[PDB]
């Protein structure tokens, strides 16, 4: 659900304590609907796409 | 050599540093020097002596 | 989504904690004026020419975290 609060206990290892997080909802669109990210990479490696 | 790798890190049932968590990887080499065997998977804990 | 086996029933064989004898040296530090163990540009290369480099390298002289494996106990066969 909307507004959910998440909480876990941590290990001194990464200082102990607790990893919290909030989170909210949202319902749908009539037309559901996608993000893309699109990142090309120039010379890293063979020129082959 | 074999090296397992996380995020996670827990503590055994003794106490002992040691556990990890969610997906992980690790590699393995067999075939007397040939075979890297490798995946990122999950462990599941046996419980056995 | 993988395919694979399991191997035997849960009885692991007797592993022991005995770093005390593997706690030995053969000290060997890296070099890199030896080229010991380093990443190679890997998106370009060049010839016989000198170039400076932004790279993920390991610190000249380190000790590192040397290690060793060995077997296990055994009497006869
Ligand atoms: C690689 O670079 C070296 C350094 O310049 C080249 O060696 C020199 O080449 C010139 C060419 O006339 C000579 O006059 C120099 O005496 C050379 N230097 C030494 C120390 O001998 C070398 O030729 C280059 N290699 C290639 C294949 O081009």
């Amino acid at each position: 659900e909307d507004g959910d609060y998440y909480r876990k206990q941590l290990s001194p290892l990464e200082g102990g304590g607790w990893l919290v997080a909030s989170g909210s909802t949202v319902a749908m669109t009539e037309q559901l609907q996608m993000g893309f990210g699109i990142t090309v990479q120039y010379g890293t490696d063979t020129n082959s796409v | 050599p074999a090296f397992m790798l996380g995020s996670s890190v827990g503590n055994f049932s003794d106490g002992k540093m040691g556990r990890f968590f969610n997906h992980t990887l690790v590699l393995l080499p067999d075939g007397c020097g040939t075979l890297l065997r490798a995946f990122y998977c999950i462990l599941e804990p046996r419980s056995g002596n | 989504v993988d395919v694979g086996p399991d191997s035997v029933k849960s009885a692991c064989i007797e592993v022991d904690i005995q770093q005390t004898f593997f706690d030995k040296t053969w000290p060997r530090p890296i070099d890199v004026s030896k080229a010991d163990g380093i990443i190679y540009p890997q998106g370009r290369t060049y010839s016989n020419i000198t170039i400076t480099y932004q790279g993920l390298f390991p610190y000249q002289g380190d000790h590192g975290d040397m290690y060793v494996y060995s077997a296990g106990h055994a009497t006869g066969t």
